[PDB]
C-alpha cells in the first residue's frame, strides 16, 4: 500500500515474504502477505499465532512485528527487514566468513532467544536456518514463529511431526506423546554442528532415514541410555545397533569445550538435554 | 513469591513474574455491560452457558472455552451499546478464534455457523473474528481461569521436580474444581477478582488454606473478598453433588479431563444468586 514492494524475498510458513520500503518514511521492512480471500476459514491459526506471540515478545534476538494491516481480502504483517538469513549466508560464503569467534556470538544469541522464548512460555517448533535473520552488525535473531506455540506448565499434547525433519528431534520421530522445550534444543545442536560443518548434520530423506542417520552418529539408544525408549510408540526392536561415533571427528576445527556443548545439546534422552539458560553458562561462552 | 520449583529451563522467580504482568496487562471490567445499558448479566450467562455446550459436542478443551470467554469480555468492554441479537454472534466467533488458537484440529468454519442454526453464517463469523482481533489488538495469549487451576494442580502434586512440565495431577479433584469455577464465570460479578484469584478461591474451596498457600502463593487477606463472593456458588455445587469424568469418544483417557463439559448451570446459578 504505503510501500514499494522491492521484491519478495520467499515463502514462510503461510503466506508470502516481501521487501518493501516506506514512502513516508522511506524505511525498509518486510511484508508477510496474507490472501484473506483465498482463506476458507478466515486468518490462518498460524497467523493468528504469530502476531499473537510477537505482540508479547520483544527482545534483540527476536524479529519485531512493527504493525497489522487490514486492506481489502488482504492481511499484512509488517516486519523490521534484515538483510541475510542465515541459510543464504552460508550458501554465499567461504568458511572464513563463518569464524570460530562468529559462531560463538551466534550460538549465544540463539541461545539467549530461546531462553527468553521458553521463561515466555513458547516453543518455536521450527527452528532453522532460513528462520535466522542476519544483520550486517553482527545480531542474529529467530524469525516465522508461525510453527510456534504457547505452551501451559504443565503441558498437554499437541501437534505431532512438527519440526523440518533434519532438524527434528528423537522424540518427535518416535511418536512420543509429549515434547518439551527440549525439541527447540535439539535444533539448536543441529544449526550448531551446521555452522561448524557448513552442511546439514542430519539430511534425511524420510522419518526413518532421519532417526538412522542420528543413530549411526550418537548410537542407537537403549533403555539404558534413554530410560522408557523401547515404550515409545514408533520404537522398534528390529533397529540396528549402532555405536557412538566420536564427535572430535564429525568437528575437528571446534575447541574442546565447544565439542561438550554440542554433544550436550544432541542428548537423545530429553530429560537429560541442557537447556538454553543453563547452556548459556556453558565454558564454551567464557573462553 | 513463585509456588513453583527450581526449574531447568529457566528461573523459578522469573517465570512467576512474567505470569503475574500478563494478568496485569490483560485487563478486565465486572461493570462493561454498563455500556451496553440494555443487556442484562443474565444474556451473559445464557450465552457461555452456551458456549460450553458447543464445546462439549466438538470435544473442545477447556482452555478453548476460557479463552473465548475472555475475548468476549475484552471485547465488549472496548464496544457499546451492542443489541442483544449479536451476542450469539460475538460469542461464536470469539470461540471459532479461541479454537484455531487452541486446537490441533478445530471444528470447520461451517460448523460454527451450524451450531447458530441460521442466525449466524460463516461469513458473519469471518467478519466478526476481524472485528475482535482488531478491537483487541491482537492480545490473545492471556492467562485464563482453567490455566492457573492446571498450574496449581501441579504444585499440589508435583512428585518429579524434573518433570514439571509433564502433568502428574489426580484428574477428579481437577474437573471438581473446574465445575465451580464454570459455575461462577457465568456471573459477570467473577471479573472483580483476577483470574488467579478465583482459580485459587475455587481450589480452597475444595481444599483448605494451607494448600491453597502453597500452590499458589496468595495470602488469606488476597483471596478473602472472592472466597466470600465464591461461597453461595459453593454450597450449591455440594447440594447439587459433582460430576464423574466422562469418557470422550477418540480421547485418550487420561486427557479426558481437559474437555470442556456442560451441565445445566442456568438452575444452580439462579440459586446460588438468590443467597
Ligand atoms: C520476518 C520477516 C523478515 C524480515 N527480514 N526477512 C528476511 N531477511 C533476509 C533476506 C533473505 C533473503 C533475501 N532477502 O532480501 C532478505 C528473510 C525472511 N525469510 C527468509 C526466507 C523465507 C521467508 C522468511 C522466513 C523467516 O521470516 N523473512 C524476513
Amino acid at each position: 500500500d504505503m510501500f514499494q514492494k522491492v521484491e519478495k524475498i520467499g515463502e514462510g510458513t503461510y503466506g508470502v515474504v516481501y521487501k518493501a520500503k516506506n514512502r513516508e518514511t522511506g524505511q525498509l521492512v518486510a511484508l508477510k502477505k496474507i490472501r484473506l480471500d483465498l482463506e476458507m476459514e478466515g486468518v490462518p491459526s498460524t497467523a493468528i499465532r504469530e502476531i499473537s506471540l510477537l505482540k508479547e515478545l520483544k527482545h534483540p534476538n527476536i524479529v519485531r512485528l512493527l504493525d497489522v494491516v487490514h486492506n481489502e481480502r488482504k492481511l499484512y504483517l509488517v516486519f523490521e527487514f534484515l538483510s541475510q538469513d542465515l541459510k543464504k549466508y552460508m550458501d554465499s560464503t567461504p568458511g572464513s566468513e563463518l569464524p570460530l569467534h562468529l559462531i560463538k556470538s551466534y550460538l549465544f544469541q540463539l541461545l539467549q532467544g530461546v531462553s527468553f522464548c521458553h521463561s515466555h512460555r513458547v516453543i518455536h517448533r521450527d527452528l532453522k536456518p532460513q528462520n535466522l535473520l542476519i544483520n550486517e552488525l553482527g545480531a542474529i535473531k529467530l524469525a516465522d514463529f508461525g510453527l510456534a506455540r504457547a505452551f501451559g506448565v504443565p503441558l498437554r499434547t499437541y501437534t505431532h511431526e512438527v519440526v523440518t525433519l533434519w532438524y527434528r528431534a528423537p522424540e518427535i520421530l518416535l511418536g512420543s506423546k509429549f515434547y518439551t522445550t527440549a525439541v527447540d534444543i535439539w535444533s539448536i545442536g543441529c544449526i550448531f554442528a551446521e555452522m561448524v560443518t557448513r552442511k546439514a548434520l542430519f539430511p534425511g530423506d524420510s522419518e526413518i532415514d532421519q532417526l538412522f542417520r542420528i543413530f549411526r552418529m550418537l548410537g542407537t539408544p537403549s533403555e539404558d541410555t534413554w530410560p522408557g525408549v523401547t515404550q515409545l510408540p514408533d520404537y522398534k526392536g528390529s533397529f540396528p545397533k549402532w555405536t557412538r561415533k566420536g564427535l572430535e571427528e564429525i568437528v575437528p576445527n571446534l575447541e574442546p569445550e565447544g565439542r561438550d556443548l554440542l554433544m550436550q545439546l544432541l542428548q537423545y534422552d530429553p530429560s537429560q538435554r541442557i537447556t538454553a539458560k543453563t547452556a548459556l553458562a556453558h565454558p564454551y561462552f567464557s573462553s | 513469591g513463585s509456588p513453583l520449583p527450581v526449574l531447568s529451563w529457566a528461573n523459578r522467580e522469573e517465570v512467576w513474574k512474567i505470569m503475574l504482568n500478563k494478568e496485569k496487562t490483560y485487563l478486565r471490567d465486572q461493570h462493561f455491560l454498563e455500556q451496553h445499558p440494555l443487556l442484562q448479566p443474565k444474556m451473559r450467562a445464557i450465552l457461555l452457558d452456551w458456549l460450553m455446550e458447543v464445546c462439549e459436542v466438538y470435544k473442545l478443551h477447556r482452555e478453548t472455552f476460557y479463552l473465548a470467554q475472555d475475548f468476549f469480555d475484552r471485547y465488549m468492554a472496548t464496544q457499546e451499546n451492542v443489541v442483544k441479537t449479536l451476542l450469539q454472534l460475538i460469542g461464536i466467533s470469539s470461540l471459532f478464534i479461541a479454537a484455531k488458537l487452541e486446537e490441533i484440529y478445530p471444528p470447520k468454519l461451517h460448523q460454527f455457523a451450524y451450531v447458530t442454526d441460521g442466525a449466524c453464517s460463516g461469513d458473519e463469523i469471518l467478519t466478526m473474528e476481524l472485528m475482535i482481533m482488531k478491537a483487541l489488538k491482537w492480545r490473545l495469549s492471556p492467562l485464563t481461569i482453567v490455566s492457573w487451576l492446571n498450574v496449581y494442580m501441579q504444585v499440589a502434586y508435583l512428585n518429579d521436580l524434573h518433570e514439571v512440565l509433564l502433568p502428574q495431577y489426580p484428574q477428579q479433584i481437577f474437573i471438581q474444581i473446574a465445575e465451580l469455577l464454570d459455575l461462577c464465570v457465568l456471573d459477570v460479578d467473577c471479573l472483580e477478582f483476577p483470574y488467579g484469584i478465583l482459580a485459587a478461591s475455587a481450589l480452597y474451596h475444595f481444599s483448605s488454606s494451607e494448600l491453597m498457600q502453597k500452590v499458589s502463593g496468595y495470602q488469606w487477606c488476597d483471596i478473602e473478598n472472592c472466597v466470600k463472593w465464591m461461597v453461595p456458588f459453593a454450597m450449591v455445587i455440594r447440594e447439587t453433588g459433582s460430576s464423574k469424568l466422562k469418557h470422550f469418544r477418540g480421547v485418550a483417557d487420561e486427557d479426558a479431563h481437559n474437555i470442556q463439559t456442560h451441565r445445566d448451570s442456568l438452575d444452580l446459578l439462579d440459586k446460588a444468586r438468590a443467597k
